[PDB]
């Protein structure tokens, strides 16, 4: 119990736990240990103790969480109401805050009295107060926005910051501590600043800034001194403004010096001495001045001096290239050098062919020249005509890019557009260098750029906030993906941007902004950019008011050869020009003449990934020939994505370009490859195979290189297992690893990223963003991998372009921007892309699992390994001695060997194998229970029985008899004792002895006469259904068993009948039940609601005494929910996350990143013969449910017999009418057959649909008049007693059939 | 039917008077006289045209104040209302914008503009909108409707442009000689390249929305260039000492480069620059099309003597272009008026008889066998083999995609007829299929997918679509069942032509000069087999179509026969290094985009006409004919 107190500056003290990470984490594995113990068999005593313990632990957590959150709210609002004026100006909530201060102090003093946080949490009064206080503090913030707007006005950059984080920024309460974690999202590149206390007389020593630091990685950094200092004060805006100014001034003066030092000292000294930005400026200014001097010297007369200057540049090249590239210390220092090298390469390339006679010549007036004017001490950068001064922003070493001619076209275009006061809006396909070209023109001109990410959930207020910040500050904006935005928002944005354009045109210092009453100033060097993306799904047009402003730049085909060759120069290679052609031709040929698959990509993102890989390999000691290293790099990079067939074509293509080289081994990493089999053996049910080695190692490499990745591949292929085992091996050698899961189309995107509330005018938090904020904190030890898991629909994914691009910054419609760290990775366990534009295919790496990587046979061997765990007497060997040959050499001779051309549920056969295994375990469970071991022959019979169904469950009687004949021809014995035109399915194997018999027990009814009271009878179909169901439903949650079932049958084929017959047999004293039905417009929120109401408790946190009994969830028809237009329905996914993992994310407007847990449930479903007009369920979900047919009975003469018997035995006056009555029971059926066959539905008579319901309705009408029918005596209108009866039959049949 | 429309103008002139068939252009100053305060001015606009600048200009000329503007959207009702109240009390002008969305405010306006609520004089209202039905006609019944799409004729657009930026751009010179001529050049260029699009894909691959913004951008540039050139000129030899090659590059790639999405359009537009600028201001020459004197009303007269209807050789483009334009124009015109006048039947039986005429599937268990059994580039060179030879793997890929389409067609025809004659709950997709089968167009189910899955999109249901698919499968089968490589390959049939050509490259590298020749060293070329009546390296292609000349000794096409056969263009490949020539494209479909560009072919057959003649003439070697 060590806590950190804010301060003693009043009577009370307010405190927080800065060790609470240890508390939370050690708690997590505590409860893991406790559940681990309890689940094991030998843990009889602890239940009385342990549960109480866990309960307290669980409970204390959420109380603590609520408390600390409220503290943060209060810890934002204290400095607000210390100031006199604002407290006066709004007395009401100021006194409300006096009240909360009283209550809060009382809570704190109670906690102080306790001395121990656990009794402190145990108090019950606390819990009522905390959330009401939370809501009131939200109201207080909703008062304070009116002052926030003014405070934002007083300093520009706060427009690029959200509300509550702005409050936290403003509640410093300290010079160093509070802002030391926020410099990143308030400047460009600064992260750390020293603080030196100067002790003024009688005042406490004031901390003042003296130098600034840019940290990248862990230890590598760049430091910048300051002569002019910056001192903290009482007003935060003041010392922030001074920081900005004094930075600008010292940058200017250091540059003013450095421009003399460049030509005085000589190349190496000032490049080594200065920082990166100043060094690059120095190189450019040297070259332009010397080239100028050469050109005039040519103008005077024919001279070599121009050639001497060009030769001087050529000489500089060798000295820079020889030493500083191969050997060097540190990452930042490394990046600096090749940033110089690329520029110098392009420099000499231009200077070679630079045949211009004088400065006025266009060839000289085409590049980005520079001049640091002395007479008026100032920088000035120059283009064809345009000119502008350097903006003096400290950026340190940034990885600026190569200069193809297309970039020159952009530079000239954008300079012209800015000279005419517009904003460039480049366009093209994905991945051609738009955003990065914009950012580089920003970087070279010395300005700071602010990328955002528009999306459909935007509103014009935030765009106004942005644009106000842009005009006030002097910065540049690049609204990436500007098109995917609402139409009317663009309509009003047209006005805003036109106003600012006209304002800037006049050169007016002060101007008026629409919608915003206060007058606001301007600084000239601003600009606007939108990198829109022409033509996809979910993409609107710009109304013609807005096309006026922006000038177009068509970026369709980037160059690909020059960039490669100059990058290879930058690393320092020697075989440049040949290799460049090799790269280009190989990637081209691969693009065109290879097979067409959606997920393939060979664009510039892949190429740059290969280059940034290839740096290290040359940096290694080997002096081997470059082309070998390069073949290895390219091949080993591009192997992962390719499907089975394309691999031979790919490396046959490789051979045609590098015929000199024969083969090279793949560089194999020894630690991981030795480590993998260790844990594969550590588990029970894991078989190692070479394909797993290959795929898991490939996953390791793509993890090592790129941000995020995808595991594309079909169902049942082992993706999740691969991820789990990889995380295990990484954790084994230190460097832990944690994994989170999510399902994107089982929650609405508005909830995923959060929106502004549509009732109370106030923001709500977003789930995925909450996980992001919780994950990317530094000072942690995990390495989190956020897993999305579902389909890839463009609408929700595509607004993560910034996070998956090189920006690696998240951006919201809130106005909130969160910076990525290397602690975090993003992964997708998606089946396959079918609704993805290349803008998302090319952003992330990928790995393809294939169906044959893990055959079903390997899964069988894993189950076998489990059988030799405990029941290891001989069973594994004996069972299998039939299984192996009986399964390998049989299953594929059923799909289409014999016709079998109506498999109502198309499937991949691995699901059938999982099914038969799960059935067989339940089959042998009884003899597992009694500890009895059987002979081989009985086991063979059992396997025949098991797999008869579960491959025979998806076929009709004709296909079933052909199946049966196959089994007769080439399989172990089926019943042969009678087999009197009865299939193998008809009989079952008995536990007591090796026999094939079947029957349905006799049972009549209770005395009640309601048709419901005549509920249902003991049929054969129902009994066999219970027989199959009960086996699976008894199995206790084995791996590959979800304990979930599913029937298939026509509309009106005894679905709810048999299910309800089962359900009545439950024992409500330890086994409950629940009903639900489905329609088209049932949404995930509805299913969420019904399941939450079903459990009524969070049984994860040691709760639910009444749900401790076992419950079942029954659903009639999983098909009917509305399939989305793409083909991916959005309701079943919540079910699939419920079955697969249990639980889901909450939506109660209070907390987001957390999930309820179901520790016990059961599941059952029923289908309607999918195909044609009937929908189908997602294929990913088919792996879990037991599926089999539900045929019509073919015995309906024998279902209704009894009810007529019980009606009959009342009068006893039917000397002959009994035989008649039975003939009615059969003649109704004859009529049913004839009418149902003869007259059909057509789309003009579509509802002409017949089933077995109408027979029940006919009888329900007949069954009336227990003795009133006898009373023919009043009428006797030529009526025998039977005549009235047949007339009743006639009228009944008419009214149930001759109406519709 | 070709010359319907001028005849239309003719008898209209006869029965109603020629005054009707004569130009009109609305003087906005004249139009203002119509607008009283109590009626607004609507504007039904089109893409790439807005009178907002001119409205503002007038509001600065006659009225003395700037207008206020409110753009429709969301959350602008009350803003609009309060500014309108300010206008009511005062008498300013208001500019609503984008009424095509946010229509809930429109119904209120009719109640506002009423005699009841009194309004100060001189208050006007200006409304702009677009084609949105479900737009209540309260104001459509009471307003002034005006249209400002750009003018049609060459002289029409030229004259309008000569009433946009005039009389102070023109009159501010300080030089009657050089830059007067530059204005005239750029204006003519503008009016020509805009009007080129009238023809269709021959003139421009897609439509582009050039307007004046680019013009005055260029004018601002070049005036800076001349002012700062002559700022150092103390004396003019003959009025200037310009080196006008930079201006070429600027007007080519920067100002007008914004809209251009295609590659070919770049050099096409550079060519137009070459031929029109000439690289010099002659001062004495005949434009290909007269040349000016140096007075303003003389320019007006110059416009006056321009013909109304021109001929496409003014653009350099062949007369026959005219033909196709008129036909499609006529084909729509009557249809318009044809609208104003006051299924589940034997058609499905016709389809039922169809589906027993398309060929059977090819099971892969058989096809993998058959492709593995036989294959080689040359029987002497190699023994039979599968994977290794590029053309065999191409055979397998093509058969795969063909079967993928065959299965879908057979299945959907079945399930379309098995809903009525058969039984199933009716689908919407199947209903769309029924409607498509009755009409000429095939259903979308066989052309596109949610992203894109283009197969063989042709017009008719069976006239060409199934005909084309049948021909493809026939040739592919005989390319397989016999297994022998035939002569005269049909390029149109292959789904991916480019793979064919690169496989040919790989074949030449391996079989010949292997290694002496590397893959990256090889380059491409073609020799046109100039012969009717007739192996070595290369291939023989059958079925290409030229547009607008002969094979060799290329000449002007006659009035008919716009699309002409292409002779056997046998290929050729050679190791690298081991301007009279003209380079043509090869488009799969006649839509003519960046996509579908299979390869480029050098065609030396020049005589006296230099290649730029052909480049402006827009020749090409397309593949299909539709
Ligand atoms: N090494 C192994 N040995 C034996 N069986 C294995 C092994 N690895 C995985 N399996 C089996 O394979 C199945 C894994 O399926 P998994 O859950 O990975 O499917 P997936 O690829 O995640 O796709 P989805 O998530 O859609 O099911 C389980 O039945 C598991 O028992
Ligand atoms: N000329 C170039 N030099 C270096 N890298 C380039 C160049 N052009 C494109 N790139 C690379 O392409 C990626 C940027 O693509 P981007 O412009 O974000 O695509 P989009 O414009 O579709 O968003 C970066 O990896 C960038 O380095
Ligand atoms: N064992 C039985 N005894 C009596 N009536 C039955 C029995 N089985 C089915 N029925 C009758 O047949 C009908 C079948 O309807 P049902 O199976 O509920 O439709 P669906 O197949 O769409 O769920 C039931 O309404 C029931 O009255």
């Amino acid at each position: 119990f060590q806590f950190g107190i804010w301060g003693k500056r009043d009577v009370p003290c307010m405190l927080n736990g800065l060790i609470v990470g240890t508390i939370l984490e050690r708690l997590e594995e505590d409860q893991l240990q406790l559940s681990t113990f309890n689940s094991q068999r030998h843990v009889t005593p602890f239940k009385a103790e342990v549960e109480n313990l866990i309960r307290t632990f669980s409970d204390v957590n959420d109380t603590l969480d609520m408390w600390v959150k409220v503290q943060k709210l209060w810890t934002s609002l204290e400095p607000v109401f210390t100031g006199g004026d604002i407290a006066r100006q709004m007395p009401l909530q100021a006194k409300q805050f006096q009240g909360i201060d009283k209550n809060w102090m009382k809570i704190m003093e109670k906690a102080v009295e306790t001395k121990k946080v656990i009794p402190c949490c145990q108090n019950d009064m606390l819990k009522d107060f905390l959330p009401d206080l939370n809501r009131k503090l939200e109201d207080c913030q909703k008062m304070l926005e009116a002052y926030l707007e003014g405070k934002r006005k007083k300093f520009p950059r706060f427009y690029f910051v959200s509300n509550p984080t702005l409050l936290k920024i403003l509640s410093q309460g300290s010079e160093p501590t509070s802002i030391q974690e926020d410099f990143e999202k308030l400047f460009d590149a600064i992260t750390k600043v020293t603080f030196e206390s100067a002790k003024d007389k009688k005042n406490p020593a004031l901390k003042q800034i003296t130098q600034i630091q840019q940290v990248i990685g862990r230890n590598e950094e760049n430091i910048s001194l300051t002569g002019y200092y910056v001192k903290c004060e009482g007003n935060i805006e003041d010392w922030l403004k001074k920081l900005e100014q004094n930075m600008q001034q010292t940058l200017k003066d250091i540059a003013s010096a450095a421009a003399q030092q460049v030509f005085q000292v000589g190349l190496k000294e000032f490049v080594s001495s200065q920082a990166s930005q100043i060094a690059l400026l120095g190189l450019q200014i040297l070259w332009t001045s010397k080239v100028n001097e050469g050109l005039e010297r040519l103008s005077r007369n024919e001279r070599n001096a121009m050639d001497i200057k060009r030769n001087e540049i050529k000489e500089h090249m060798n000295i820079l290239s020889s030493m500083c590239l191969e050997d060097l210390n540190g990452a930042v220092e490394r990046t600096k050098v090749e940033t110089l090298v690329t520029i110098q390469v392009h420099q000499k390339d231009i200077s070679m062919d630079l045949k211009c006679k004088d400065v006025n010549d266009f060839e000289w007036q085409k590049q980005t020249r520079i001049a640091w004017k002395t007479d008026i001490d100032e920088c000035i950068i120059s283009i064809t005509d345009w000119d502008s001064p350097y903006s003096y922003e400290f950026l340190g070493a940034k990885e600026r890019l190569c200069i193809t001619p297309l970039t020159d076209r952009c530079y000239i275009t954008l300079a012209q557009a800015m000279s005419m006061y517009y904003g460039g809006a480049p366009a093209g396909p994905a991945g051609t260098g738009k955003t990065e070209t914009v950012k580089d023109l920003g970087r070279t001109l010395g300005v700071f750029v602010v990328v955002t990410n528009c999306s459909d959930q935007h509103r014009y207020r935030d765009m106004a906030k942005i644009f106000k910040g842009l005009v006030q500050s002097g910065l540049w904006g690049c609204f990436d993906e500007f098109n995917r935005i609402d139409l009317e928002v663009l309509s009003v944005v047209a006005m805003q941007v036109e106003s600012i354009t006209t304002a800037r045109k006049q050169h007016m210092k002060k101007f008026m902004f629409p919608e915003e009453e206060i007058e606001i100033e301007l600084i000239p060097t601003v600009s606007y950019f939108i990198t829109m993306n022409p033509g996809y799904a979910g993409r609107q047009e710009l109304p013609e008011n807005l096309k006026v402003l922006f000038r177009g730049v068509s970026m369709m085909v980037p160059d690909r050869e020059i960039i490669i060759k100059v990058k290879l120069a930058s690393v320092g290679y020697l075989q440049i020009d040949l290799l460049a052609k090799k790269f280009n031709v190989l990637y081209r040929l691969c693009e065109e003449q290879l097979s067409k698959q959606r997920h393939y990509d060979f664009g510039l993102r892949n190429i740059l990934s290969v280059l940034r890989t290839a740096g290290n390999t040359k940096r290694q000691e080997i002096k081997s020939d470059e082309e070998m290293l390069l073949m290895r790099s390219l091949r080993d990079m591009n192997l992962s994505k390719l499907v089975a067939d394309d691999i031979p074509l790919f490396n046959g293509l490789l051979a045609d370009i590098f015929p000199k080289l024969k083969e090279v081994p793949k560089k194999l990493y020894p630690d991981v490859e030795k480590k993998i089999p260790e844990e594969i053996n550590a588990e029970s049910y894991l078989i190692n195979t070479p394909s797993f080695q290959l795929k898991i190692i490939q996953l390791y490499e793509t993890c090592l290189v790129r941000h995020g990745f995808m595991l594309v591949g079909p169902t049942g292929s082992g993706k999740s297992t691969i991820m789990k085992i990889l995380t295990e091996v990484l954790t084994k050698l230190g460097s832990p690893h944690k994994i989170v899961i999510m399902n994107p189309k089982a929650i609405t995107a508005e909830q995923m990223y959060g929106v502004k509330s549509e009732i109370s005018d106030d923001w709500i938090p977003g789930v995925f963003s909450t996980i992001w904020a919780k994950s990317n904190n530094r000072a942690l030890k995990h390495t989190t991998w956020i897993t999305c898991d579902g389909p890839v629909d463009a609408i929700w994914i595509e607004n993560l372009n910034t996070v998956l691009d090189d920006n690696k910054i998240l951006t919201l419609a809130n106005g909130e921007r969160i910076a990525m760290t290397e602690n975090c990775k993003v992964v997708f366990e998606v089946e396959n892309l079918n609704n993805a534009s290349p803008a998302t295919v090319s952003r992330c790496g990928q790995v393809y699992v294939s169906p044959t990587d893990l055959g079903y046979e390997a899964v069988i061997e894993g189950w076998i390994r489990n059988r030799k765990a405990s029941g290891r007497a001989e069973e594994s060997d004996k069972l299998g001695n039939i299984l192996r040959k009986y399964l390998i050499n049989m299953r594929f001779i059923e799909l289409q060997s014999k016709e079998c051309k109506e498999p109502m549920m198309d499937t991949s056969p691995v699901i059938s194998v999982i099914n038969i295994l799960n059935l067989l375990t339940g089959c042998l469970q009884y003899f597992v229970q009694t500890q009895r071991t059987l002979s081989e022959q009985e086991y063979e019979k059992f396997i025949v029985y098991s797999m008869a169904w579960a491959i025979g469950g998806i076929y009709e009687a004709q296909d079933r008899v052909r199946f049966h004949e196959l089994l007769l021809a080439k399989n172990a014995p089926i019943p042969q004792k009678g087999k009197e035109n009865e299939t193998v399915f008809d009989y079952y194997v008995s536990q007591d002895y090796l026999d094939w018999k079947i029957c349905s027990p006799e049972e009549w009814v209770p005395p009640q006469s309601l048709q419901f009271s005549q509920l249902l009878l003991p049929t054969l179909d129902s009994f066999r259904a219970e027989m199959l169901l009960n086996f699976i439903l008894t199995q206790p949650k084995s791996h590959t068993c979800s304990n979930s079932a599913l029937l298939i049958g026509g509309s009106g084929t005894a679905k709810t009948s048999s299910v309800l017959l089962y359900c009545n047999k439950f024992d409500p004293q330890k086994m409950l039940f629940k009903r639900t039905n489905f329609s088209s417009a049932t949404s995930p929120f509805m299913f969420q609601s019904t399941i939450e109401a079903e459990c009524d408790f969070k049984v994860g946190k040691e709760f639910a005494p009444p749900g401790n009994k076992m419950m079942t969830i029954f659903i009639d028809d999983m098909s009917m929910p509305f399939v989305n237009k793409w083909g991916d329905q959005i309701t079943l996914e919540l079910v699939r996350q419920l079955i697969e993992t249990g639980g889901f994310y909450m939506l109660d407007k209070t907390q987001r990143g957390n999930q309820r847990k179901m520790k016990n449930l059961q599941y059952i479903g029923a289908m309607n013969h999918p195909g044609g007009g009937r929908n189908d369920i997602p294929n990913r979900l088919k792996r879990q449910f037991f599926i089999f047919n539900m045929i019509l009975p073919l015995s309906i003469e024998g279902i209704y017999g009894p009810i007529i018997k019980h009606m009959f035995k009342q009068k006893y006056f039917s000397d002959s009418t009994y035989k008649v009555i039975e003939s009615l029971t059969s003649a109704t059926i004859a009529l049913w057959n004839k009418v149902k066959s003869t007259m059909l539905p057509t789309p003009a008579k579509f509802h002409y649909v017949f089933n077995m319901r109408e027979l029940s309705r006919i009888f329900k009408g007949i069954l009336t008049c227990k003795k009133d029918t006898i009373n023919d005596a009043p009428k006797s209108m030529k009526i025998k007693p039977e005549l009235f009866l047949v007339g009743l039959w006639r009228h009944e049949a008419e009214r149930v059939l001759a109406d519709k | 039917n070709d010359r319907t429309l001028i005849a239309t103008q003719n008898f209209i002139s006869n029965v109603l008077g020629k005054e009707f068939t004569d130009p009109i252009s609305y003087p906005i100053e004249g139009i203002w006289q119509e607008s009283s305060n109590m009626d607004p001015v609507l504007f039904l606009l089109s893409a790439g045209a807005d009178p907002t600048s001119s409205i503002d200009e007038l509001a600065k000329k006659k009225k003395k104040f700037p207008c206020e503007k409110v753009s429709m959207g969301e959350g602008q009702e009350r803003v609009a209302r309060q500014v309108i109240m300010k206008g009511f009390v005062e008498g300013g002008w208001v500019i609503l914008q984008n009424c095509h969305l946010g229509l809930k405010f429109m119904e209120e306006i009719e109640t506002l503009v009423s005699p009841i609520n009194q309004i100060h004089e001189d208050f006007r209202l200006w409304i702009t909108c677009e084609q949105h039905p479900k737009f209540p006609l309260g104001l459509l019944q009471k307003t002034l409707k005006v249209t400002n799409e750009p003018p049609k004729g060459l002289k029409a657009g030229l004259y309008k442009t000569f009433t946009t930026i005039i009389t102070q751009e023109f009159i501010d010179k300080v030089d009657h000689s050089n830059w007067r001529s530059l204005i005239f050049t750029i204006c003519f260029l503008h009016s020509i390249v805009i009007e080129r699009k009238k023809f269709g894909p021959l003139g421009w691959c897609v439509p582009y929305e050039y307007n004046y913004s680019d013009l005055e951008a260029s004018l601002l540039y070049i005036e800076k260039y001349l002012t700062n050139l002559m700022s150092t000129p103390q004396p003019n030899s003959h009025n200037l000492p310009i080196s006008m090659n930079v201006v070429r590059y600027m007007i080519c790639e920067v100002q007008y480069g914004g809209r251009i999405t295609d590659d070919l359009d770049r050099e096409l537009f550079i060519t137009y620059g070459e031929t029109y600028l000439k690289d010099g201001i002659f001062g004495n020459d005949y434009f290909f099309p007269q040349n000016p004197s140096a007075e303003l009303i003389k320019y007006q007269e110059y416009i006056a003597k321009v013909p109304t209807v021109d001929n496409p050789e003014v653009f350099g483009l062949h007369s026959n272009a005219d033909l196709t334009f008129r036909l499609k124009e006529s084909k729509e015109m009557i249809n318009t008026v044809m609208e104003t006048r006051p299924r589940e039947e034997i058609v499905q039986d016709k389809a039922k008889d169809m589906l027993k005429n398309l060929p059977p599937d090819y099971n892969d268990v058989e096809v993998r066998e058959l492709v593995s059994k036989l294959g080689g580039p040359n029987p002497k060179t190699s023994t039979e083999r599968g994977m290794t030879v590029p053309l065999n793997i191409f055979l397998y890929q093509e058969v795969t995609r063909m079967q993928r389409v065959i299965g879908l067609v057979r299945k959907t025809l079945q399930d379309t007829i098995l809903a009525i004659d058969g039984q199933i709950i009716m689908t919407p997709e199947i209903l769309e299929a029924i409607n498509a089968i009755y009409d000429a167009k095939v259903p979308n189910s066989w052309l596109y997918d949610p992203s894109g899955a283009e197969i063989s999109w042709l017009l008719p249901n069976l006239g060409s679509w199934s005909t084309s698919l049948s021909d493809r499968n026939k040739q592919l089968n005989d390319w397989l069942r016999s297994g022998q490589r035939p002569i005269l390959f049909w390029l149109t049939g292959f789904f991916n032509p480019q793979g064919f050509l690169t496989g040919m490259k790989q074949e030449v590298t391996r079989n010949h000069k292997k290694e002496a020749w590397s893959l990256d060293d090889v380059v491409y070329s073609t020799t046109v087999k100039e012969r009717e009546k007739e192996p070595a390296e290369g291939v023989y292609i059958k079925g290409l179509y030229l547009e607008g000349c002969k094979w060799s000794k290329n000449g002007l096409d006659d009035s008919d026969p716009k699309k002409i056969f292409a002779d056997l263009p046998i290929l050729h490949v050679s190791a690298i290094n081991k301007s009279n020539t003209y380079l043509c494209p090869v488009y799969k479909y006649p839509k003519r985009t960046d996509k579908y560009l299979i390869f480029r072919v050098g065609l030396p057959c020049e005589g006296s006409n230099n290649p730029s003649h052909w480049k402006l003439r827009g020749v090409a070697l397309l593949c299909s004919t539709e």
